[PDB]
């Protein structure tokens, strides 16, 4: 994340951490107690035998009593294209189940088929690039953007940081989007590099996938 | 070593440090298919006019 601020400790207790070799590669989104949602693309490419699952995790440079870490036991996909990053969420079923606890939570979903308007408030995350290099971050970062419409494709949803160079950067695949309490948008991609000013950060747009979503976890 | 053509346009960045590449130079492609980057990680394409 450019531009944002640090989370306070747990403040956003379904943010996940998916990792290879204890390294932080993609954030995702705890949707039940033994089911995480993140980025297609994000484990596309990689082992996904190899992935561990980090729960309850604020400082990542920092050994944190309060994490709880699993596999990945199944994987489901619904049309994910890597050419063009279309359908970009996957869910992967977790090798048990977390204990649901004050660090970590369950995300709440939109309805089917919800569409944000223009200039809805949202709020992003990760532990992506800070940009300068300021380098990656260690603590949980969050950002206030704004929906925005144009420069988006329908089949996503946009954000942009209005009147400053502010958005998601590399490391913040597969986090979410949270608007209003519910989590709308996996983060994607980016054009014109981070915080651009100009381009709209792209996300996977989860209210499109909540009967898929649910025809798993429920 | 580089190969005749271009690579495709792409749309945008996929938002993971190290996307996996299959490939890192046009070499290890076959007949006139060139390492090219995708919207996330290189992959072997057929060129495009340069
Ligand atoms: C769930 O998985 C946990 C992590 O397993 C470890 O990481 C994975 C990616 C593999 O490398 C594996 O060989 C490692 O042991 C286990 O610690 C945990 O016991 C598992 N829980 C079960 C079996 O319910
Ligand atoms: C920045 O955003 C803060 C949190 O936003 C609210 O909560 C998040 C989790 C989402 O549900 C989002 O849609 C909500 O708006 C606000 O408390 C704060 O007011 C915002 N700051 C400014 C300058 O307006």
């Amino acid at each position: 994340i450019v531009g944002g601020r640090r989370a306070r400790p747990h403040a956003w207790p379904f943010m996940v951490s998916l990792q290879l070799r204890g390294g932080h590669f993609c954030g995702a989104t705890l949707i039940a107690p033994n089911f995480v949602m993140s980025a297609a693309h994000c484990v596309a490419n990689v082992n996904v035998r190899a992935v561990r699952v980090v729960l309850g995790a604020h400082n990542l440079s920092r050994r944190e009593p309060t994490r709880q870490v699993f596999a990945v036991q199944r994987i489901f996909e619904n049309g994910y294209d890597p050419v063009n990053l279309l359908n970009d969420i996957v869910i992967l079923q977790l090798n048990g189940s977390a204990t649901i606890n004050a660090n970590v939570q369950v995300a709440q979903l939109p309805a089917q088929g919800r569409r944000l308007g223009n200039g809805v408030q949202c709020l992003a995350m990760g532990w992506g690039l800070l940009g300068r290099n300021r380098g990656i971050a260690s603590v949980l970062q969050e950002l206030n953007v704004t929906v925005v419409t144009s420069l988006c494709r329908r089949s996503n949803v946009c954000t942009l940081v209005r009147g400053r160079q502010a958005g998601v950067c590399f490391g913040d695949s597969g986090s979410p989007l949270v608007c209003n309490g519910l989590i709308h948008g996996i983060a994607s991609f980016v054009r014109g590099g981070c915080a651009s000013g100009l381009y709209p950060d792209a996300f996977a747009p989860v209210a499109q996938f909540v009967n898929w979503i649910d025809s798993i976890i429920q | 070593r580089r190969k005749p053509g271009k690579c495709p346009v792409t749309y945008g960045q996929c938002l993971m440090l190290n996307p996996p590449n299959f490939c890192e130079m046009d070499g290890q492609c076959k007949r006139d298919l060139k390492c090219c980057m995708g919207m996330c990680g290189k992959s072997c394409v057929s060129p495009v006019k340069a």
